């Protein structure tokens, strides 16, 4: 009524999210309805969020996608943080599955195609959403789907994997609640999977109201599938519910599914023919130098990626770094005395995690590398070697690192 | 005219393959060692890294198997003890003792004119693509390669007059003073030509005077591949008999033949040459992607 | 420009008294508990007092001034970075190799490392130096050969733009 923010009036409470409260904003002069989530600045600063509400902000200012809440502006206050976005007068995907019965193979593939294009968006931006539910899918007046609370979302890195546990635990992929590393993209299938399970069906297919009893569930991967749904959904939803995140299914083989295939709009996804058309491909930013010089680059990547056979494929065995089946203590004993004879510094991060550096004599820049020890099946280790980004070359220098240290031990 | 203004244009960048295999030799690794994996990893040639002087010296290839094998072959009965022991620095010593040699490279962000221009001027089939930021080598550059590109980009730019015009009209090609070799000939003789006239494929011809196969610089390492490297006394129809079962005839095109169509025949049976033919059955000589290439810059 | 000013605590009237104003009693909204009250106020350092059912108190949470008679009033900080989001969050972000050595067993080894791009069969239709796309997370790991007669190979998959390049290093 009197609290204004922006020129928007904040009303009732649409509900709370992972971080911060999300309010109605109603416009002064006009009425127009937008969503307002309140971050207080004590609250992040508290619990050392800082660099998570940093990459939050950034990645909506630059996303834009029909199907993923649009961030207007994000206003910053002395003691709290108001950001702005659209307003859908729908309401949860969750509160459609309850209203109703069961959702049609008609409509609930319609929202499901919806889902998995924002979904594919996010990945192909390097972003990991980690907490997809109907909950956290929302609706419009023109029922479509929209996709909303970043707060459990991760930025996915060249070879680093994620092992932060986010997500309702019957949306929660079998490798979540083992508490064990992640590529990424595997996991949101998991939680789509679910998503499309409950919107045909109308319940969930791993679900307990004892906790431990409801996670055996998930790791031994065994659902139900009722008879009104058809052979070709059933197939679908037994790849993308897989235990082995190897064997789980993908976007390309979910867009190559012959039930997905029905009535997909050609405007969703990038490999189809009216997004070139109708989405902007950010192409700008590497067009930027000095009318018709947009649709130049276009055509040329279109021709490019059509090539497949071009830039795509359709004996002794390989193994990543070395083996031991010695204690972990040993296994760390021993590196730590190899690099004291070709005189390397190193960084503690963890007990088994080492950030390691060199100089070359040569070159004389400084070769740097990440050591980590994984452990495989029972009794037997691994040690794990990866090249740090930031004369020679960068690639043999990593090498010959690599090439030194197995020989000394 | 037209398709040196695309070049220009063009990077060399977006010729690279979206996931590509890249296989280098340190100059202290054993010779022997490095033609073995050059058939185990299926590569035609391998970038030079030497580890003292941290920088890439130079390009193994396969002529430098047909060099080691011509200069210090003596008999089947007594090994080729150099091939044997010789590392790869020890017999770049011996070969750049005559004339040592520049590294010749191309950056990933210049023109594919500057590349094409590179591989004729210097008379090598092979470019490596170095990054001048890292210091890595990112792709081996063939005419193979640029050719299949340009195929892609047909349609987008306007057909010259010279596409329509015969071989004849425009004499493209090398038909004056061919190497060739006969059906019985030895490995030794076929691998002194090779290393002599400087050519990298030898058509083979019968007693009757017809042209039966092509021995080619690829198919020495199938002699280092099937470990028959030790005998050079047998004869050219033995050396290419692995092959000879899958084989149906070596490719033609004739003089009245567009220059569009002698393109779409190299491109779609993916070999390097094609041998001219006059009425029925008459060589008039040999046309190659390095010649095809070339038209296009000049 | 926008300073808010929320209270905590319980009641059903409050006011806000402070130095915006000549200490005038001003009527707060309420949702749930929550009294708030979004004004507009220029750079520098502003003291205030809430007027809570029919007395006067202060908010614990934020920080407070005592005057020589004895009245505490809060004190709000109105900074130029405050009202920049990059800035604002810079400012919250604000509040070496040692060559020597340093009981829970490390973590298991994911399957995506167990995928290796060499080891996978590529069709006899294309170019041997050819591979299919990569995993993100299998990038700048090392994969290596079993050592044969004095020669170690190494192998790992980078990225330059947008390609990825498998390197291969026949080192003795
Ligand atoms: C458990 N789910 C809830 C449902 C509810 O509140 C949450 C916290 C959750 O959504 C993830 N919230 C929603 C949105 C939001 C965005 C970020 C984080 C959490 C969010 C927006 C964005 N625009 C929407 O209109 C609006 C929408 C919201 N919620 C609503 C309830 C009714 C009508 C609209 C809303
Ligand atoms: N908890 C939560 C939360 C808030 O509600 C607010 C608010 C807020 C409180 C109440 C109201 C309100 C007041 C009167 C009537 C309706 C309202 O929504 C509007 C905004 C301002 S900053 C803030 N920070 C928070 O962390
Ligand atoms: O001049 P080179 O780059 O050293 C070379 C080695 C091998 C070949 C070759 C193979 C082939 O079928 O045609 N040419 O060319
Ligand atoms: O100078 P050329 O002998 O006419 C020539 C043309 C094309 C090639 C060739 C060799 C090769 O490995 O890939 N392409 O060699």
């Amino acid at each position: 009524g009197r609290v204004k923010i922006g020129h928007y009036v904040l009303g009732d409470t649409l509900g709370v999210g992972t971080f911060g409260k999300v309010k109605i904003g109603e416009h002064q002069l006009t009425g127009h309805k937008v969503a307002v989530k309140i971050l207080n600045r004590q609250k992040i600063r508290s619990l050392d969020v800082v660099g998570k509400i940093k990459r939050e902000i950034q990645n909506l200012k630059l996303f834009r996608h029909p199907h993923i809440i649009k961030l207007y502006q994000v206003i910053s206050t002395p003691t709290d943080f108001f950001m702005v976005m659209e307003y859908v007068s729908g309401g949860e995907l969750f509160d459609y599955i309850c209203k109703h019965g069961r959702v049609e193979e008609m409509e609930a593939r319609r929202l499901f195609q919806q889902i998995l294009s924002a979904v594919d968006y996010c990945h192909r931006h390097m972003v990991v959403h980690r907490d997809l539910k109907p909950e956290n899918v929302l609706l419009d007046a023109h029922m479509n789907a929209k996709i909303a609370d970043f707060g459990l979302s991760n930025m996915m890195s060249d070879g680093e994997f994620l092992r932060t546990s986010c997500g309702s635990p019957n949306y929660a992929a079998p490798e979540v609640i083992s508490g064990r590393l992640y590529a990424g993209p595997e996991v949101d299938i998991w939680s789509c999977g679910v998503i499309l399970y409950a919107l045909l069906c109308g319940t969930l297919p791993f679900d307990d109201e004892h906790v431990p009893t409801l996670f055996k569930k998930i790791r031994g991967g065994v659902f139900y599938i009722p008879e009104y749904l058809n052979r070709s959904v059933a197939t679908l939803l037994m790849h993308m519910l897989q235990v082995d995140p190897l064997k789980r299914a993908t976007i390309k083989d979910i867009r190559e599914h012959e039930w997905f295939k029905q009535g997909l709009p050609s405007y969703l996804f990038p490999e189809d023919p009216s997004y070139d058309a109708n989405v902007i491909d950010d192409e700008a930013v590497k067009e930027v130098c000095e009318a018709v010089a947009y649709h130049l680059i276009i055509d040329n990547r279109r021709i490019m990626n059509q090539a497949s056979e071009f830039y795509l494929a359709s004996k002794a065995k390989w193994h990543l770094g070395i083996r031991s089946q010695s204690k972990p203590y040993d296994i760390m004993a021993e590196v730590y005395r190899a690099m004291k004879q070709l005189d390397f510094e190193w960084k503690v991060v963890n007990a088994y995690h080492l950030r390691v550096r060199r100089k070359n004599p040569v070159t004389g820049n400084y070769v740097k590398m990440s050591l980590q020890l994984y452990l495989v099946d029972n009794r037997s280790y691994l040690l794990d070697f990866k090249s740090i980004d930031d004369l020679g070359s960068h690639t043999m220098d990593f090498f010959e690192m690599c090439a030194s240290l197995i020989t000394t031990l | 005219s037209v398709y040196t203004s695309f070049m220009k244009s063009h990077r060399c960048y977006d010729l690279i393959p979206t996931s590509s295999k890249l296989v280098v030799f340190d100059t202290s690794l054993q010779v022997k060692k490095a033609f073995f994996a050059l058939v185990t990893n299926g590569v035609r040639a391998a970038p030079l890294w030497d580890s003292k002087k941290q920088s890439f010296v130079g390009m193994l290839t396969i002529t430098d198997f047909i060099n080691i094998l011509h200069r210090y072959y003596k008999s089947a009965l007594v090994q080729i003890y150099e091939l044997e022991e010789h590392k790869i620095e020890t017999w770049r010593e011996v070969y750049l003792q005559d004339s040592f040699k520049p590294l010749v490279c191309i950056s990933p962000n210049a023109s594919l004119f500057d590349a094409v221009s590179s591989l004729i001027r210097n008379k090598i089939h092979r470019l490596p693509v170095i990054d001048p930021e890292s210091g890595n080598t990112l792709y081996i550059l063939t005419h193979k390669r640029i050719l299949k590109f340009l195929k892609l980009f047909i349609t987008e730019f306007p057909k010259p007059e010279f596409m329509s015009k015969s071989l004849e009209e425009l004499q493209i090609g090398t038909y004056a003073n061919i190497a060739m070799v006969r059906t019985t000939t030895p490995v030794y003789v076929a691998l002194g030509i090779f290393v002599q006239h400087r050519v990298s494929a030898l058509p083979v011809v019968d007693e009757k005077g017809r042209v039966v196969d092509i021995y080619s610089k690829f198919d020495v390492i199938n002699l280092a591949a099937e470990k028959t490297y030790n005998n050079l006394d047998v004869s050219v129809t033995k050396a290419l008999q692995h092959r000879s079962h899958y084989f149906e005839g070596v490719l033609k095109c004739y003089l009245h033949e567009t220059l569009e169509t002698i393109i779409n025949r190299l491109v779609e049976a993916e070999v390097h040459r094609l041998v001219v033919v006059d009425e029925n059955d008459v060589v008039k000589g040999i046309v190659s992607l390095s010649d095809i290439l070339q038209a296009l810059v000049l | 420009r926008p300073t808010v000013f929320r209270w905590t605590g319980g009641g059903k009237e409050v006011y806000l008294s402070g130095s915006f104003n000549n200490w005038s009693k001003l009527p707060l909204t309420r949702s749930h508990n929550n009294f708030v009250a979004i004004l507009d106020l220029p750079e520098g350092e502003h003291q205030y007092k809430f007027f809570v059912d029919g007395q006067w108190t202060h908010d614990p949470s934020e920080p407070i001034v005592t005057s020589q008679l004895g009245t505490v009033n809060n004190i709000i900080q109105v900074k130029k970075t405050d009202f920049e989001v990059f800035d604002a969050l810079m400012v919250d972000s604000q509040k070496q190799e040692p060559y020597v050595c340093k009981f829970r067993a490390p973590p298991i080894l994911p399957p995506h490392l167990l995928q290796v791009i060499l080891n996978k069969d590529t069709g006899i239709s294309c170019d041997p130096a050819l591979l299919p796309e990569p995993n993100h997370v299998m990038l700048n790991h090392l994969y290596a050969l079993s050592i044969k007669d004095g020669v170690m190979v190494l192998s790992a998959t980078h990225r330059y733009k947008k390609k990825y390049v498998t390197t291969l290093l026949y080192k003795p």
